[PDB]
């Protein structure tokens, strides 16, 4: 039987030799995971002053 | 005295290796390596697998029918067969394999002075230096990829009797110097190996005195084997190499060609690369072939030889728009720009030069290569 | 700098516009059109509206 096995973990598929392995072991979402900025509650009760 | 105003100046080196690499894509944001498939046939030796059923139902080492033998006991010994009321009987196996290939980097760069640009005599030697920069570049690219060319050969034949670079030698019973019967060897194994030809034969001409000659494969020299391979001669004792100017006609004469010798045509190149003290130690006894000094000993040196195949190898091109090579040259005139920190003088500059370069040999079983020795 | 009127739908944010040329259908062919984004959101995008 040609056995997909396991490439991770270390267990060949049946279909590689010796010498290859599986290319593509797993799938990227490409969308990364962000934080949002803290807010600011003194900065609003400032008025400048120009020098 | 009175100064010309016009310059001496040599051109470029004609360059034949860098033309006859193909060019792979590698988009950027992934690494330094390429990587494909390769898949073996059912028969072939390199199909070693485990799930092997032989005719009588039981389990055996190999699951390929035959291996690449010709012989007929063998063959005859593990043909498939089948009885009537057959089942699970004969299970084949198949494998693939994988190759790589990386990019690596290179650069140089020089400098000069704003005192140097101003006073010279000489009005545009940026421009000269700038020609020199560029010529450099592009010859140092060319040998490096000879080099990987003659590091990554697949089909080595030495010439003599000679088993290692040590032991090619010109002195003795038997010098190592090509023969007509190792040409016939090597256009064997390229055959053999199904290599695709490159030309075809040339049939005759009308015209007096215009021989026939039917090479069909491009074979790489250097400038010091020409006379050993103008003077050899074949089985029967006549001439063997063929000039250009006899089969010109009815022809077309390639770029740097020299002549036909069996069934390759002869290309001179002016940059070829040779190993130096590779062979045995030369003493006195010596023919007159080319040796050198390697510490303090007199070794001859091994000469290449080659014919490279076609779809043998590919050249990875990163971001150099489809070619096989780009570089990125920079300049910085003096003045408040290079007014340096700690200098602001600002008297001096540069010029730098940069590239990537890396290859990848699909198969190596093509590119063919002989080593002997070249005559003084 | 701090400036900030009192109702929300009158205070000021930076916005961005892109006029120029994309192949909107992929056929090589290049047509004209505009985009506009506030911070990472894409809010509007559509042809040269302009004669």
């Amino acid at each position: 039987m040609l056995n997909y096995n396991a490439p991770t973990d270390g267990q060949k598929s049946s279909i590689d030799g010796a010498n290859s392995d599986q290319m593509q072991t797993f799938f990227w979402l490409k969308k990364a995971i962000i934080t949002a900025r803290k807010e600011q509650y003194f900065m609003p009760l400032a008025s400048v002053t120009n020098m | 005295f009175f100064w010309l105003k016009k310059a001496i100046i040599t051109a470029r080196k004609e360059q034949y290796f860098m033309p006859l690499a193909s060019v792979t894509n590698m988009p950027k944001h992934y690494g330094k390596t390429i990587k494909v498939y390769e898949y073996v046939p059912l028969l072939d030796d390199r199909n070693i697998n485990d799930q092997g059923i032989d005719a009588s139902g039981a389990t055996i080492v190999n699951g390929n029918l035959y291996g690449s033998s010709k012989d007929i006991g063998n063959i005859t010994s593990k043909l498939p067969l089948l009885t009537e009321n057959g089942g699970r009987v004969n299970r084949v196996g198949f494998t693939r394999i994988a190759r790589e290939g990386s990019i690596h980097k290179f650069g140089f760069f020089y400098e000069f002075t704003q005192e140097s640009i101003d006073f010279d005599s000489d009005d545009g030697l940026m421009e000269h230096l700038s020609r020199e920069l560029m010529n450099g570049a592009t010859q140092i690219t060319e040998a490096v990829l000879q080099k990987d060319l003659l590091a990554a050969a697949g089909t080595v034949l030495y010439a003599g009797a000679a088993t290692s670079d040590a032991t090619i030698t010109g002195e003795g019973s038997t010098p190592s110097v090509v023969s007509y019967k190792n040409l016939m060897r090597l256009d064997q194994i390229l055959t053999e190996n199904r290599t695709p030809t490159q030309t075809t034969i040339i049939t005759g001409s009308r015209m007096i005195d215009t021989k026939v000659i039917g090479a069909t494969r491009v074979m790489y020299v250097g400038s010091e084997l020409v006379p050993e391979l103008k003077a050899m001669k074949d089985l029967f004792g006549n001439k063997a190499f063929i000039e250009t100017q006899h089969y010109a006609d009815a022809g077309t004469i390639m770029n740097g060609e020299v002549g036909s010798i069996d069934k390759f045509r002869i290309i001179q190149v002016p940059e070829m690369l040779h190993w130096a003290g590779a062979g045995a130690q030369a003493t006195g006894a010596n023919p007159g072939y080319r040796t050198s000094m390697v510490s303090g000993q007199e070794h001859y040196d091994v000469y290449p030889m080659l014919v490279v195949g076609d779809d043998s190898f590919t050249s990875i091109g990163f971001q150099t728009d489809g070619k096989s090579l780009k570089f990125t040259v920079m300049t910085k005139m003096p003045g408040k720009e290079t007014a340096d920190r700690n200098d602001p003088y600002g008297e001096t500059g540069f010029s730098s030069i940069k590239w990537y370069y890396g290859i990848l040999v699909k198969r190596p079983e093509r590119l063919a290569l002989i080593k002997t020795v070249a005559p003084l | 700098q701090e400036f900030q009127i009192s109702d929300p739908m009158r205070k000021r944010v930076v916005a961005y516009e892109y006029w120029g040329f994309w192949d909107i259908e992929g056929n090589g062919v290049l047509e004209p059109i505009v985009a506009t984004w506030i911070g990472s959101t894409l809010i509007r995008l559509e042809k040269n509206p302009y004669p």
